[PDB]
This record gives structure tokens, C-alpha cells and sequence, in this order.
RNA sequence: CCGAAGGUGGGACAGAUGAUUGGGGUGAAGUCGUAACAAGGUAGCCGUAUCGGAAGGUGCGGCUGG
RNA sequence: GGAGAGUUUGAUCCUGGCUCAGGACGAACGCUGGCGGCGUGCCUAAUACAUGCAAGUCGAGCGGACAGAUGGGAGCUUGCUCCCUGAUGUUAGCGGCGGACGGGUGAGUAACACGUGGGUAACCUGCCUGUAAGACUGGGAUAACUCCGGGAAACCGGGGCUAAUACCGGAUGGUUGUUUGAACCGCAUGGUUCAAACAUAAAAGGUGGCUUCGGCUACCACUUACAGAUGGACCCGCGGCGCAUUAGCUAGUUGGUGAGGUAACGGCUCACCAAGGCGACGAUGCGUAGCCGACCUGAGAGGGUGAUCGGCCACACUGGGACUGAGACACGGCCCAGACUCCUACGGGAGGCAGCAGUAGGGAAUCUUCCGCAAUGGACGAAAGUCUGACGGAGCAACGCCGCGUGAGUGAUGAAGGUUUUCGGAUCGUAAAGCUCUGUUGUUAGGGAAGAACAAGUGCCGUUCGAAUAGGGCGGUACCUUGACGGUACCUAACCAGAAAGCCACGGCUAACUACGUGCCAGCAGCCGCGGUAAUACGUAGGUGGCAAGCGUUGUCCGGAAUUAUUGGGCGUAAAGGGCUCGCAGGCGGUUUCUUAAGUCUGAUGUGAAAGCCCCCGGCUCAACCGGGGAGGGUCAUUGGAAACUGGG
């Protein structure tokens, strides 16, 4: 149901992704429940920005991220916090 | 016209191609001098040929940049 | 572009030199050496606006958008527009002394490349912020046109500092409009775009 | 946790003639978008009288509720001032 | 049972079109008068009636915008 | 943050309209045309559509198949041919889940459709979490497969056979209903929790590994309840339209009791009664219209718009219906009726581009019958994977915005030549040529990104399960992988000013003038108005001016216009005081004081999504644009203070 998923923003050749809590039903750029921060792919380095506590708040009500959003959570390290909470 | 209305239009430049049953494209332009006439026949249109021997005011009256 | 013709029509030395108005101070043409009439309010505002935009060589799309962006800044309006066209990069090249006109400085920014803070700029309309060390790359390190304009010594204005050999142009705080141009009357151009 | 409060009005009874109900003129009154002066409008609501303890010309409070029939969404609270 | 469509019927609204017609406007120095503007040669106008090719006239009352 | 000008006259001042100078388009037309970035591109016929795709997937639910050969044998011509059930792959059919999302269109719709704010004690919610109890015991069919039979096909019927995570009994269940006790709490119906009994209501296995063969376990799935989350429903305040030359409109309409129906309240549906209901605060009727965030204009108030993008709605050839499913009364589902297209063997069948491309038509007028699932979503799967015309891109169009161009420095013989000339020259004018020089772009040739993070597969480590170091889940690493765009943006070297400017105007408004031809003709015009033989207004040339790959015309908005005047106008004579009164509704209300708190002001809380305008920084070579951060916008709801004024007592 509820999924934390990337949301396309930006120009044509230069994408940008707001990490956005939406439903699978709703369109990709369309309506959404709340957002956590961002994702710049097209930077030659890194630069992800995740809210890291409200994202954690949505993970626990039951909202399973997509694969790239999941590994961005792993890069900032919220899935380890979620596994520490489940081991709590 | 294509909506069905007959209006008297005007043919601006000097010396015109037109006959009866001629295809004419019409823009809105009031002709103050002749009463009852409030449109222009676009010169350079579908069948209204560009005018003859004209070099100043090229785009109006339809004529191409001739040669030099 | 003749560009002597622009100066003698506008009645101002747009280079700023004894040239282009000596021997022929009237406007152009067959209706020029006779006593022309004075212009109206519209004509005076057009004269001053085109004095400025033919100094800097701007089309009225860029000239209007810089008028608007200068309005979005603070202070006096016509001063800030002068300041924005004296942050323009062709003007920076000709006021560092790397060209004899602004067309030659246009060709320096366009192709005979010149560099700001690193990599390059191919664009004359680049607004130059302060603190920006402007030089040339090691390919066009010292070639004949920049070499001539180095041999010729102009004044460096006090909103600039310029080196000969190292050729880096650095800046100061802001170009005050007392320093910029004495001949162009600002706030007739504000009035020209006020209508 | 006290639950959410329903809308409440006070008004004035127009009619008594329907079976166990009344209609009520709320005279709340408000200003324009353009001229700014504050003009009046009368809103008559259908309201339930389960005891039918009402009269025409009665200042009365009403509570909003679930729709009791067609056009009914209101009931009595406190019959304040009786007609003379 | 409900029920779309269809059928019959009498009305309501709206657009065309119609012999003919009535007023209106605009137009090449057309015809008849000259009603108004001056005390415009009967001061004019307003309302109303009446008559008259036509502007108009006449009555009654009112008005000065004599 | 606010500019005016021409035109009623013989001259003038007011009134007064008209006309112009501006910015905008999903614009079109005309002349012209270089590239790059980003956006946009049937406004008209919700006209009709050839073709191709746009929704499938799971063999870890199931039965049957097709191959295949690890070993096992077979018959001989050395060319070959089987039969046992290895792995291994292929999937008509059952079945589950999806098809209700995503994509299109704006026809309907003037009212809960939408915006904003609430209320639900009157509600539904698959998949997703989290927790708690479970998952026993049997039964009977059916597709496929065959064998007939009927059909032109579409396909259909008959007898056989067979399995499931299909379906059905049955047990056990804290649901649900009933009945009786409590306890506490409201907003009328009422709400929450405890107990008891009665009546029923479940469930399903599959894969891997361990094995004493009983079973045991993980993962997935199944059932019941309770929360969260998400989506959905209904209801109310306010708000956004034109006509009164639309004034009367209703009868399931307006209430009641009772029943049915619904996920739910309800005339939602029906019986029986009552005579109600809406109404100049505009009912009804007619016309028009998707609504909004926003967009254009404006000093603002406003006025206009409702393209793109985003939310809600409604629609799917027209009207009606239900089915299934958690959710549809279903764009690419079904049944019916109508029109249209097609096939027919004349009995009967099939179809719905307002999905992406494209075709024909209507039109002033708007594009490719393209590549890819690499990235972001979706669906299914345990996963690999598959599907995806969403989406990423690519193509066409100056359609818009933005940025760089077509050269640059020097140059007086002011060359030739044009145009003009009182023939002294003036001008095109340093503008050509001279000299010097750049290469953005043009071209050739090399090098070549970010967009990629992953998924899955291994190895570790921590940890939860476990009868256990099996084995699997969860988290962290540690590797190996993956690009349609595309050798694209990009960088680097070589060469030549070589390939690259037009459009409109020049009486005034309004910047910019002369000459020749014409002779109230040809023609121009937005207005004043030009032209009847000395035309700066017509046509041409020179020139100048404006802009500039644009320019001009048109069509509509808004401004100008204080020209609907709230901001911000008027009525003695310019348009305008009802012929005058009596008065209902409405509006307005002298004074002192107490009180109230509806208006008013102020505080806190929530909210007015994202994008957009605005501010501040950042990244694209700058810009457009993108990105981050903030602000703004409510007569909005709840809540708290003030009491001068308006109102209330």
C-alpha cells in the first residue's frame, strides 16, 4: 500500500528526486501523503538528503520503500535504526 | 465564408488576381472610406496572389523578396 | 556595424576619445549637417537609453531584463542598472584594458577565450560578481591583441585592479556610478521604461 | 478524550405545521467582497422537535446532527425565549 | 413490479423561411413646399385631440428654454 | 507604485464618446530565417476511424501435456531408429492476484461538482504493517484431456476422466445476533469496557534443509480479532453566473408511524395519515459553464482566462442494467436497445482511438504509424524475470522564452558606384578595399562523462527463529554486474571572414526625409485624414529610425479609461431628481450609564498540498530553467484577552 518512493522533479536532461511517501495507486508526480527530503543523482558525487526521523516514523506504521529508496535509507543508515527498533 | 456569412471585404494592394468563386482568406480590417466593408482580403493567401511590382511593405500585400 | 555612425547620431563619444565626432559632429546623412531641430521628451529619453545600450551593445531583451532585475535590487534605480551593465563581462574585458573597443572585447569573451575563476566563459552577458579573478588560459596566454592592449596603457578604474604579465583582473567592493559614466543621463532611462 | 463538537446555532421559529418539526431562521450576517458594507441574510433550517414543544416566534438553539430525513439535519437544544 | 428505447397525443419554447407589408438608415446638385433657427416674417416648445400631400395647422392647458 | 495624445469650434473652456501609443497568447497569416538549452504544440467535430502496440503475470497452488536424455537396453546397412523418468526448458486450461491503477477527453454538470472549514455516536477499506489466537476431519464435482454430435464461422451441446491454495460438508473459535447482569461517559438517536449463556462463523497448503520417517523448523501463503496506515463514502457553514421582456414553483414534493433497502443516515424505496415545502435574501424556468491551485493585465482594487503542470469531478459510440471483485455499476469487461462500419453459407456473428503514433473530415491552424524499459514509478512473482505507448528519450514546427551568432582592431583615395545638389559639394563613410587578427559557431579528426543507486548471486559479521553450527529471515559491510538516449552533451587539435539579416516605419501622436513618377486616378489609413501638375502621408530609390532571427498584420484579453468611479464620477443649463404624496419590507439612528460580546481588534493552535508569484543561497559555460530554504495568501475552525465604537438587553 503506502510506499516511500522517489518522485521526479527537475528539467528534462537533469533529473531530481524528492523522496516522497505516496501510494502505489497515485501517479508518480501526482498526489502524495508527505515528503522526506531529496535525491540528486546527477551530481558527480553523492548528496542525498533524508529527513531520517519522519522517514523512520513512516517506516514503522508500515510503508515499505522501493529498492533505490531502501538503499538510500541504508546509505544514510535508517534501516539499521529500524532493525535496532525491531530488535528492541 | 465557412461559417456561412457573406461579407463585403476589401482587396488592398494595386491590381488583384481575383475572380468570382475565388478562395479568399479574410482578416479583420476596417475600411473607413467605403461604407459597409470591415475586413481585408489577406494578400498572399490561399489563392489571392501577392501583388505586382512592390518592394516596400513586403510582408503586407504578400510579395516575396524578389531578387538582387 | 559602422559604430562611428552610432556615435555621431547619438551625439556622444561612445568610445570616449577625440575620434568619431571631430570633422563631423552632426548626426548622419543628407539631413544631418543642416541645423537639426531639438528633440521632444520622447526623443531625449530615447537618446539617453540608446546612449547607454549602444555603449554596451545590448539588445532590448537583455536591456529590459537587466532594467527589471536592477529594479529588484535596492537603492536608486538608474544607478543599479548602470552597475549591472558595468558588471557585464565585455565591459570587464574592455575596462581591464584587453581590447580597444567593446566589439573586440566581445570577440575575446565569445571565442578568443577569457576565463573567470577557473574553467572558461564563452558568454559576453555574464554578469561578473565581485571577488572574481579574471584572466586568460595558458593557450591564449599573451597573443597579439591582448599584447597590444597591454602595450597601450589605459587607466584601471578604482573598482578594478589589473596586472600586466599575470593579467589577472580582480575587483573591489562595487562600481559607484560617479565612477562609471559622466555623459549618460540615468533616470531619463528609468522614465523611458516608466511608460 | 472528549470527542469533536458539532455545529450549533440559535434562531427563530418560522413554522410549526410539520409533524414533530420546525424551521428556524438564523440571522447571521456578513459583508461583501467589494463594497465592504455588512448586509443581512436569513437562513431557515429544518430542525426536529421530538416533544413538539415549540411555537412560532420562539428564540431557540439547534444542534446539527446526522440527516434525520430529507432536508433535516438539526435538533433542539434549549428553547430560550418564548413568543408573546 | 420497475424499466431504456420506441409509439400515440396535446401543448410550450427556439431558429429558419414566406406572397406581401410597415416604419428605419444611407446614397449620384431629383420633385413639392419652407416648418424651425432673427420678432424666422403666425414667438417656439411640452402634453393631448383633431385635420391636412408634406413639413405642419388648429383647439385646450402649461412653459420661457421670448 | 500611478505619464498621455488626436478629434465637436472662426477661436476657446467644459461635458462626452471614439481612436492611438503597452503587455500577453496552446494563437494564425505575410515577409524572412543560423544554432543550442528549456518548455509547448487539434482551442475546431465529445466527428468517423484502416493498421500497430496501450494489462498482464505466477510452474514455490494445481492436473495434463510438449520436448529432453543421466544412466538402461534394442535392430541392422555405419546411415541411423527407440523406450525407461535425470536434471533441464516450453506453457492451451484450472486457480490466485491484477485488470477499478496508470494514460485520454471536457461532452455533460449551476449543485455539495469544486474550493475552504467542519461533523460522522451513521459508515466501508484488498494489498501494507504491528500484536494476539489459530490452522484440525472428510466429502463430492469440473476445465484441460479425450470420444461423439451440432455449427459458414463465432463456437456450442452430450457421455467419459482428473487435481488444487478451486468448491462444499464437519469439529474448535474472544467475530456477528439474541437474552440477562454490571461499571463509567455523552450530543437527541446514544457511546466505551467486563461477565455469562444460546446460535452459528474459520482456515491451505507450497518450496528448501534437517531427520529415528511419527514428525520438526524457516520463508511465503491461509483464518479470526484489535490497532495503525492508506484509499473510499455520506452530511453541513461559507464562496465563486447571465437574464424578471423567467413570478409563482413542488406533490414522494414537505413531515410523521411502520416496513424494506443500503457499507451506512435518509422519501433512498413502499403502505397509511397530515397539508406541508421553496420563494423578490430571486424559487422555478431559460442560456452559458468542468471547479480549483494558478495564468495574463493592472499602481492596486479589479477585469479576463481555467492550455501545459498538479488536486477533485464527470465521461468512455447513445440510453439503461447488473455481474464479479475489498473497491466498478468497469476507457481497452459483460447483458440489452438504437445508429453506424464489417463478415455471412442468410441461420447468425464481430466492433468501439475522448490510451501512444497515425488516417480522413471540419478548420486560420497545431506534430512521428520512432527507440527503450537503462533510470523513476506501477502489476505479478519467493525471486531471476515478464508486462508497461505510464515514463525516460528521440523526431517535426521560430510555436514561446532564453542564450551565442552573421565578424573584430586599424583604416581618408572620404576610392568606384547610388541618391541629392543653390553643382562649391553633402551623403551612403572608416562603412568597402589596405594592413593585422580571432574561431564561439562551420567543417574535418581524435578522446570521452554524470544520469548507476541497484536488484539478484556470492562471502563475512551481529542478531531472531529453530531440536540444532541445518536452513531461512532482518541490518551492516565486501565484491561481481547492468545505458534506449549515444560515442549525445562535453573536451582537444586543423582550416578559411570564409556558410549565416531580415522585417516594419519615417506628417502629428511617434523615434525617423529627401528625390523621381502619379494627378481625388492609382492608391494609403488606427485616428486626425492624404492624393484634383510643385504629395516629407500614394508607388519606387536613397537615407534614417525602431527592433532584431526575428519583424509586421490580424483575432481576443487587460490597461490607457477616474469610460460602471469601493479605491475613484455624476443629475439647475451638457446624459441624469420619479409629477407628487401615504407608507410595508429594507437601510440609517439624539444623549448618560450598566452589562453582553454578534461585528471589530489582538494572541495561541490547526490548516489554506506539490509546483507557481516573491525573498535568500546554490547548480547548469551565463541566461531561460533547475534545486534548496523561507515568506505570502481565509469575512476559515477551535480557543484566550480588550470593551472605544456598531449591535443586543
Amino acid at each position: 500500500a503506502v510506499k516511500i518512493r522517489l518522485k521526479r522533479m527537475g528539467a528534462k536532461k537533469s533529473p531530481f528526486y524528492r523522496i516522497v511517501v505516496a501510494d502505489s495507486r497515485s501517479p508518480r508526480d501526482g498526489r502524495f501523503i508527505e515528503t522526506v527530503g531529496t535525491y540528486n543523482p546527477v551530481a558527480k558525487p553523492a548528496e542525498v538528503k533524508i529527513d531520517e526521523e519522519l522517514a523512520l516514523k513512516w517506516l514503522q506504521t508500515g510503508a515499505k520503500p522501493s529498492d533505490t529508496v531502501r538503499n538510500l535509507f541504508s546509505s544514510q543508515g535508517i534501516m539499521e535504526k529500524f532493525h535496532n527498533a525491531k530488535q528492541g | 465564408l465557412t461559417n456561412g456569412i457573406e461579407v463585403t471585404a476589401y482587396i488592398p494592394g494595386i491590381g488583384h488576381n481575383l475572380q468570382e468563386h475565388s478562395v479568399v482568406l479574410i482578416r479583420g480590417g476596417r475600411v473607413k472610406d467605403l461604407p459597409g466593408v470591415r475586413y481585408h482580403i489577406v494578400r498572399g493567401a490561399l489563392d489571392t496572389a501577392g501583388v505586382e511590382n512592390r518592394a516596400q511593405g513586403r510582408s503586407k500585400y504578400g510579395t516575396k523578396k524578389p531578387k538582387a | 556595424g559602422p559604430s562611428w555612425k552610432l556615435s555621431r547620431r547619438l551625439g556622444i563619444s561612445l568610445s570616449g576619445t577625440g575620434k568619431e565626432l571631430e570633422k563631423r559632429p552632426y548626426a548622419p546623412g543628407p539631413h544631418g549637417p543642416g541645423q537639426r531641430k531639438k528633440l521632444s521628451e520622447y526623443g531625449l529619453q530615447l537618446q539617453e537609453k540608446q546612449k547607454l545600450r549602444h555603449m554596451y551593445g545590448v539588445n532590448e531583451r537583455q536591456f529590459r531584463t537587466l532594467f527589471d532585475k536592477a529594479g529588484k535590487l535596492a537603492g536608486k534605480h538608474g544607478e543599479n542598472f548602470m552597475i549591472l551593465l558595468d558588471s557585464r563581462l565585455d565591459n570587464v574585458v574592455y575596462k581591464l584594458g584587453l581590447a580597444r573597443t567593446r566589439r573586440q572585447a566581445r570577440q575575446l569573451v565569445n571565442h578568443g577565450h577569457i576565463l573567470v575563476d577557473g574553467s572558461r566563459v564563452d558568454i559576453p552577458s555574464y554578469l561578473v560578481k565581485p571577488g572574481q579573478t579574471i584572466g586568460v588560459r595558458e593557450k591564449s596566454r599573451n597573443l597579439s591583441i591582448i599584447k597590444e592592449s597591454v602595450e597601450v596603457n589605459n587607466f584601471v578604474p578604482e573598482y578594478l585592479t589589473f596586472d600586466a604579465e599575470k593579467l589577472e583582473g580582480t575587483f573591489t567592493r562595487l562600481p559607484e556610478r560617479s565612477e562609471l559614466a559622466p555623459e549618460i543621463n540615468e533616470a531619463l532611462i528609468v522614465e523611458f521604461y516608466s511608460r | 478524550s472528549e470527542r469533536n463538537q458539532r455545529k450549533v446555532y440559535q434562531g427563530r421559529v418560522v413554522s410549526d405545521k410539520m409533524d414533530k418539526t420546525i424551521t428556524v431562521v438564523v440571522e447571521t450576517y456578513k459583508k461583501h467582497t467589494l463594497y465592504g458594507k455588512r448586509v443581512k441574510y436569513s437562513k431557515k433550517f429544518k430542525a426536529h422537535d421530538e416533544n413538539n414543544q415549540a411555537k412560532i416566534g420562539d428564540i431557540v438553539k439547534i444542534m446539527e446532527t446526522r440527516p434525520l430525513s430529507a432536508t433535516k439535519r438539526f435538533r433542539l437544544v434549549e428553547v430560550v425565549e418564548e413568543a408573546v
